[PDB]
């Protein structure tokens, strides 16, 4: 309760020949479908073609997306690989979760 | 103030000459000295590595910087390359600060 669970790291290492990036970031949580798992259909967002048609289902639960090359990578680190580098691939992931509120 | 290094002590000065290879001499004896040569000249390779320390870029600005490129545009030769005619030219002054820096 008063002490902090992580640190702030949000910046790259260059070691030759790879780079690691960081990014952290602060996020918000709401309470989806107030709890509860709802069927959608494509009649539910107000019905549609046949080709646009679906059925779904919504769920209380959000989800982290950092599947983005500007989640990792600054305008600058950015062009620092561009310019050097012939190809570049990832190898590890590190995700962490840290100093959780829950307001009321 | 041309730019560059000052040294105390910078690269030596490697001179060279061909030896002098004299003509046929006299038959009899003249104190004076030979003024007449075979007609020479050298020529061979030579080769200079250096080696140089780099002092690499850790900015952590955020925004791109500003890089030394050939522009994009097509042009009739390529630039830093021999012409139609085998004329190697550099067509502009390069220099170094490119890079930015706090002060």
């Amino acid at each position: 309760v008063g002490n902090s669970s992580g640190n702030w790291h949000c910046d790259s290492t260059w070691m030759g020949d790879r780079v690691i990036t960081t990014s952290t970031r602060t996020w918000a949580l709401p309470t989806y479908n107030n709890h509860l798992y709802k069927q959608i259909s494509n009649s539910t967002s107000g019905g549609s073609s046949n080709d646009n048609a679906y059925f779904g289902y919504s769920t209380p639960w959000g989800y982290f997306d950092f599947n983005r090359f500007h989640c990792h990578f600054s305008p600058r680190d950015w062009q620092r690989l561009i310019n050097n580098n012939w190809g570049f691939r990832p190898k590890r992931l590190s995700f962490k979760l840290f100093n959780i509120q829950v307001k009321e | 103030l041309m730019g560059g290094f000052g040294l105390k002590h910078p690269p030596p000065q490697i001179l060279i000459k061909n030896t002098p290879v004299p003509a046929d001499p006299p038959t009899t004896f003249n104190q004076s000295k030979l003024n007449s040569f075979i007609t020479q000249y050298s020529t061979g390779q030579v080769s200079v590595e250096i080696e140089w320390e780099l002092q690499k870029e850790n900015s952590k600005r955020w925004n791109p910087e500003i890089q030394y490129t050939s522009n994009y545009y097509k042009s009739t030769s390529v630039d830093f390359a021999v012409n139609t005619e085998g004329v190697y030219s550099e067509p502009r002054p390069i220099g170094t600060r490119y890079l930015t820096r706090n002060l």
